[PDB]
């Protein structure tokens, strides 16, 4: 729930001290980095059913998995696959917000084995759909913008496996 | 049935009769009395709102509920949240 | 933080963040600098500001040092200023993190369930920050004595 | 301690392809300690209240409920 | 009442009222005819049982006296003696009830809220009710009190 | 839902006296019948679903009103009014040891006389059935508490007619 | 017993034990030694109860020795008989135990559909309950009849 | 449930044209005024509880309604009503902000009116205490601002009455 | 509105204003006089918006101004121009308020209803109020472009 | 639940057997001191709030939980403890007249281990401070019923372990 | 009726009938005029198919007839001829309609709490109405005893 202001004042916090020289510089190095994040928020905040459209077909399209016998095939699955790839987007932009992966541990990585499984969703679909993804984001956001993101598209996908 | 015979004259709506229903004694016999706290926080949670518990935060504001109030908030304030209201209405019986 | 704020919010509603709450976050990040002024401020004078605004609580109430009520010698008295120099250590958390959700956590939940088995009056504490509101805005600068001063509140209407 | 409401809501969001007729007009029976936590309800959907009456005993006595 | 709990509680069971608590309504009919002289021992002595346990609390409690609590002055301390005497007339409302429904009512339901808004700590205001009912188990004899100190001390725990 | 022990004690705190000597002798007279109230409410439980066996045949068995085209035919129709009977024996003798028709008006007559006309039940055939159960009781509990039994069953049929 | 229903209905509130209900818990511990002697005379004459009662029963009710119905033969009736020494032992239970509850438990909560899969008239057996307490009360005492008899009537008034 | 700016909204689509001109100038004149209502919105919230302790000690603490015969003596009578004049602490701070008393109407005027006059307690004792908080209020905020919730105050003042 | 947004996600809770969310409102107030400017940027202009979008719509589908189709004729294209109309008022409310919320319960929470019940294609209008969004911020400057937009791809997706 | 008399009863009725008259003796112990726990009882709810008080101040207050780091620093994660320990000493003056440890065990030590490991709450600082409260409440009944009070304590502090 | 049964299971639904529903309808409407001539063989042979079977549960439950049972040999016997006669009468209601319904609301919905205030066992009632419909599918054909032998069943299936 955290982001890199609440883990200094947590961590801060829990000493019984006051915030003191070397943290202010854990926050000067977080707000140096603040208006780099708030441009990449909003790009991709603008591009949100386009990023989705491009990876699922750099990806999943015209695959064993669009076709019967896999598992997108029926309209009724598919349009969750967008939905399953949806939160995946937006929960990735608000761990970038935060500077901090704990959104990330806390409401995208809890059933994330056992949800899957539990539904016949492959995993190795899901990683593969992931860095697709990644590699259209940080197309579109830039290079340095690009890393920041790729750290957290990365957490999702070691997680996930 | 003097709950129930309230809902066939139409003097009150399915809503209160599900309220007057889980406050009687065979439902807490069966599910609060004969069951752990948090347990039975957790199931009257899962037949009237048809889902599970949500999280954490979600939680704690129901178990101070029962420690002060008692067992009749705490189905009261299941029935009068916004999700049972506006997710179920104030005709439907609740489903899972 | 205010970024905390800006997502929980956000995900109640479900959607992205608009660029309705993004401005204020763009506008937090550049005036860093400012706050950092003024917790620093704040912190430098953590003896100034408790040993007068514990005069000024108990000129307002005399009935806590006077035998019979709670606090005595230099040993519950000073429990007491240790609690006032938890809400001053508390409330420049907020100030650097731009939100009252810091202060939320760790103070503006249950304190009414709490004191009242401390056998401290619950409104004797809020006379105590508003003696402390009053030191630190005279000691901070015009302009952001109704910006530090509107974390000061919030505690006002925790207790009271 | 039951008041009698009468309450008319409309539908905010949705367009209800149900009847619904019911869910326009309760006039249930509501009880006093848990009225005011539903009359909030009603207010905060945008209903109208028209009418509350008392369907209990009377109003002052403060021992029996 | 104790007529008035029993029914109600077989309304739940939508049947009739048990033989087990059907001996308690007869052992409470043949103690009508001893629940009657708690009730006028508390006439004669109303204005001494009222007037000994406030100087009770008072040693107990001198933070009350002393100027900034809720009851300084001679205007103010009238109320911490008349709202004392309120509670005094609130038990013989319930010894010849036999239970607690006079003073749920009256007393109890909202008393965590009036006397925070009035200022008044319900810590002092329990202090001097269990200061009251050590005066009174003395006064009545050592079979009354057996019954109604025990029905005595129900308020102190519900009002803190 | 209060009895006449909770009524002395409303109008009695009311009005800034305490508990007075006029206010004892109505207590006192509570407890001097109320022995016989016991005696009273334990043996209306014995006869309970007795009552409503005579209760049909005595003035509704073999009428013309169960003959088909009356109110009294169908099974949902006979078995909703054995409870319409009972509920009102159950509610008689909670007034009968309250000492006050004050459960009556709250529980039971609160909407009975319009749920009657709107529903087609005649109600010269509910207080020939309720005064019927008034002296079946007076030959159970003896002669004094019936006649207590007629007051609350009078309070129906002049809350009922 | 006595405190089963006390400690549920006021657990559910989720307070402490009102004493109007400790007047209930005291109002029997003294009737603990009645309560003994009593079910001690019922076991031990357990015998004659059920030869008595069970007799009498079919010169009232003798279509369940008829055939046709279902305590047809003698190695029915002795079947029969068991639920006449099965509810002759929950009265003793009940009587106790002090109140309605084990004796509700045991042996009523499925009788209008443990009787139904059987066949057997739920009634006929509500008539025999009245005979067992009719040669109960014609053998023991006329004080406590007024409270052992109305053990006896709540499983009669829940049965039919 | 609406606000100042979207009910010149509301005026304006109802009588059906454009924001026009009386609008505008309505609606600057909902932004000049709208800093002071940001300034006396914390000042009241501080002092919510502290508001309402006296707004009772000017009129209803020693009064009819203290000496027994009347609303609150009973504990939960009296815990409602500080509680009711909490509520109208808060939802005038929310008509406030606003900018308009319809968020007053649809939030405490329809209901509350019709329960008053059922539940037998004096709709002319509460208009008392509201205009009681009205000048106490004033004082705190300064009087400029007590000119904005002296509006609202009376809006539920001239409503219940 | 952001004013009737915070208000209502705050009565829920029954709590105040936060102090991040009132400084949320101030600089939303403050920043009023910036909107109704770019509201007047459309209404002046209102008149060129909807005869290019009208010519760039059936351009792009002529079935629909075709014999046949559902405007065709000089009254009965009129009036699709006239529904274009509306959707200028209806985003210029949209400008004003900040958010959506006039979009709402005015203007989109029914069309998926309405036009299949009046014949016209839903993506006939989705391209219209498309070809409004390209003549609009060519008029526009540069960063009130996202800012309108937003209002306007609202209008877009929630079409089709 | 389960009740002393109700685990004596239950135990002859599974064997199917009558009263026996060890059980009969096993009744007369329970009505013997039945006296005794129905004024323990009173003593103890009067106090409850004020027992907790003199019970954290014993073991808990002024000590290195509630400090920065443990579990009672955040001043409202410590009034989860207040009422933590208001379960405690009520549930225990349940099971004190039932005579009975089975409240304590279906009811609160059922999954109390598993909610307190779940969070890193100390168990070896709560049956520090139950085994301080133990003390207390001794204290105020006198030695008479706190050996009855003891047991319960102890069946807490026992299955928490 | 079946055009009953058709519009409420529709109506749950919100939905205009289907035409498969209607081919049930229009199937029913070229078959009515059977089973006008399935009725009249029941009320035409009453007074062979009642005294018969009647007596059939008397042979096969010579419990029913003998004192201490419910019924006698004077009317009560007599009786339990009429009230098995209107099973009769609501069968006849039922197959005109080719619906359930007619035998439901009128004579099942509240049979149990009816015969247990009756004294009457209800399986004797169920086990009599088999003996009725086992006469009544040999009286008219072997086509159409099996249509209405679709209702016939199911009263057997409400008693128990
Ligand atoms: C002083 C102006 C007022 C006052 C203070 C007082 N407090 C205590 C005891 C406690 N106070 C706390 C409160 C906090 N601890 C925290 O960690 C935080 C947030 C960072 C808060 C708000 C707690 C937990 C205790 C109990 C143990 C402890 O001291 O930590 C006392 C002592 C009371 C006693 O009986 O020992 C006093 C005197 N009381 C007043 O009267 C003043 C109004
Ligand atoms: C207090 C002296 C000790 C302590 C308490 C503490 N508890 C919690 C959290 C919870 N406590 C419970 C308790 C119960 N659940 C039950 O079902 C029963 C049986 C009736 C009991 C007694 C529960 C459910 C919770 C957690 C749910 C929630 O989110 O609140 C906390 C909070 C821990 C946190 O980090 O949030 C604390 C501090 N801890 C101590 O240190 C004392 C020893
Ligand atoms: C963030 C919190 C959260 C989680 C974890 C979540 C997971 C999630 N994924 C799901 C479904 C699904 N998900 C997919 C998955 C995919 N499509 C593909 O082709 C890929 C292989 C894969 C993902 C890229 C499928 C194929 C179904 C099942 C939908 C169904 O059968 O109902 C479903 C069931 C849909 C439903 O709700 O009924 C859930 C709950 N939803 C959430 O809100
Ligand atoms: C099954 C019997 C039944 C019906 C028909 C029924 C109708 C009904 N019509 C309603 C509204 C409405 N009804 C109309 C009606 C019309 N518009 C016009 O201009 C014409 C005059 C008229 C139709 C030709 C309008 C405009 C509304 C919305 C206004 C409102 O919220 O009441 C609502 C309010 C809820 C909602 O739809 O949002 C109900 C419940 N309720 C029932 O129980
Ligand atoms: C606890 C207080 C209380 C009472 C007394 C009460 C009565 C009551 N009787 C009702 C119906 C009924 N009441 C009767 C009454 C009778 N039939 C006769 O033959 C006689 C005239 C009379 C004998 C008692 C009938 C026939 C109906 C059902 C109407 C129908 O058949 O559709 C209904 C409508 C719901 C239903 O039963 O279907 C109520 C609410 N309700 C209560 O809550
Ligand atoms: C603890 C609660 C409880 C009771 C009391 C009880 C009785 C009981 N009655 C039984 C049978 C039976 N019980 C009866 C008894 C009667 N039918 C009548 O007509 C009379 C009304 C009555 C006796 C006078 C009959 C006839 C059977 C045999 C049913 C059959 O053969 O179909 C059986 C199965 C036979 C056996 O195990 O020996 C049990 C267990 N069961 C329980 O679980
Ligand atoms: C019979 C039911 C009943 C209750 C529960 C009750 C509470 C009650 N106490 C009051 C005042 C008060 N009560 C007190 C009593 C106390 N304060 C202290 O400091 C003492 C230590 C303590 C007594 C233990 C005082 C001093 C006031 C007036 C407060 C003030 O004027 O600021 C008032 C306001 C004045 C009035 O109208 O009486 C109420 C309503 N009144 C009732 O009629
Ligand atoms: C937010 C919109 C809103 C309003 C305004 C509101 C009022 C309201 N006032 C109530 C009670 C009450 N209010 C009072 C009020 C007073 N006593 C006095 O002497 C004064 C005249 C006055 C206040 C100082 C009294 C005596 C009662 C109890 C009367 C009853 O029991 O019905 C109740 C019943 C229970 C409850 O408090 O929730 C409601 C619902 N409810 C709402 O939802
Ligand atoms: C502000 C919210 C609002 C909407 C959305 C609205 C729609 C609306 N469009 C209408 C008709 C119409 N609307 C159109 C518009 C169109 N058809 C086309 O072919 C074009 C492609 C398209 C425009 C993009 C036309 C041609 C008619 C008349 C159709 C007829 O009379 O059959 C009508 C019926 C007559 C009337 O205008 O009063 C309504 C109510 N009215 C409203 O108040
Ligand atoms: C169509 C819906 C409907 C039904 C079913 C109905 C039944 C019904 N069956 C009745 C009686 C009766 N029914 C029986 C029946 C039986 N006793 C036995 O031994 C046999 C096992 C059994 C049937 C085969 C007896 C003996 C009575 C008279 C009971 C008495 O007078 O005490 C009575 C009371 C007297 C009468 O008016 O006929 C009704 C009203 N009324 C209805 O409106």
């Amino acid at each position: 729930m955290q982001d890199a202001i609440t883990s200094v004042i947590n961590s801060s916090d829990v000493q019984g001290k006051y915030l003191d020289a070397s943290a202010i510089q854990k926050l000067k190095a977080y707000f140096a980095t603040g208006e780099l994040r708030v441009r990449a928020a909003t790009t991709i905040s603008a591009n949100a059913a386009n990023i989705v459209k491009e990876a699922v077909a750099k990806s999943l399209l015209y695959s064993d998995i669009t076709r019967p016998g896999g598992n997108m095939y029926t309209t009724r699955r598919y349009a969750a696959c967008i939905r399953d790839l949806d939160y995946y987007l937006r929960y990735a932009t608000y761990a970038m917000l935060a500077g901090d992966p704990s959104i990330l541990d806390e409401r995208v990585l809890n059933g994330l084995k056992e949800t899957y499984n539990s539904l016949g969703v492959p995993i190795g679909a899901t990683v593969q759909a992931i860095q697709a993804m990644k590699e259209v984001t940080a197309g579109l956001v830039g290079a340095d913008a690009g890393k920041e993101m790729g750290i957290y598209f990365d957490y999702i996908c070691s997680g996930l496996s | 049935t003097v709950a129930e015979i309230k809902l066939e004259n139409g003097d009150i709506t399915v809503r209160e009769f599900i309220r007057i229903l889980a406050k009687s004694d065979v439902f807490r016999n069966m599910y609060w009395t004969s069951l752990y706290v948090c347990k039975a926080i957790e199931y009257i949670h899962r037949r009237l709102l048809g889902r599970p518990t949500y999280g954490r935060q979600e939680m704690n504001s129901y178990f101070d509920l029962c420690s002060k109030k008692g067992f009749y908030a705490l189905v009261d304030a299941i029935i009068d949240s916004v999700e049972y209201n506006e997710a179920f209405g104030e005709d439907t019986i609740p489903y899972e | 933080s205010i970024v905390t704020k800006s997502i929980v919010n956000a995900d109640a509603e479900a959607r992205y963040l608009s660029p309705g709450e993004l401005d204020r976050i763009k506008s937090f990040v550049t005036s860093g600098e400012r706050r950092v002024r003024i917790a620093e401020t704040m912190t430098g004078a953590r003896e100034r500001i408790i040993k007068e605004a514990g005069n000024q609580l108990f000129q307002k109430r005399p009935d806590v040092v006077s035998p019979g009520g709670n606090a005595y010698g230099e040993e519950m008295t000073a429990t007491c200023l240790r609690d006032l120099d938890y809400y001053l250590r508390l409330i420049t958390y907020g100030i650097v993190a731009g939100d009252v959700t810091p202060i939320e956590e760790i103070g503006v939940v249950g304190v009414r369930e709490m004191y009242k088995s401390l056998g401290t009056p619950i409104e004797a504490v809020a006379e105590g920050v508003r003696a402390m509101k009053s030191v630190a805005t005279s000691l901070l600068s015009g302009e952001d004595a109704a910006e530090a001063g509107a974390y000061f509140d919030y505690l006002i209407g925790a207790m009271s | 301690r039951s008041f009698k409401v009468t309450a008319c809501v409309p539908s905010q969001t949705r367009i209800r392809t149900q009847r619904e007729l019911q869910n326009t007009y309760f006039t249930k029976l509501v009880p006093y300690d848990n009225w005011f936590r539903e009359q909030q309800r009603i207010m905060k959907m945008g209903g109208k209240i028209v009418k509350v009456e008392l369907a209990t005993g009377k109003p002052g006595t403060n021992t029996g409920l």
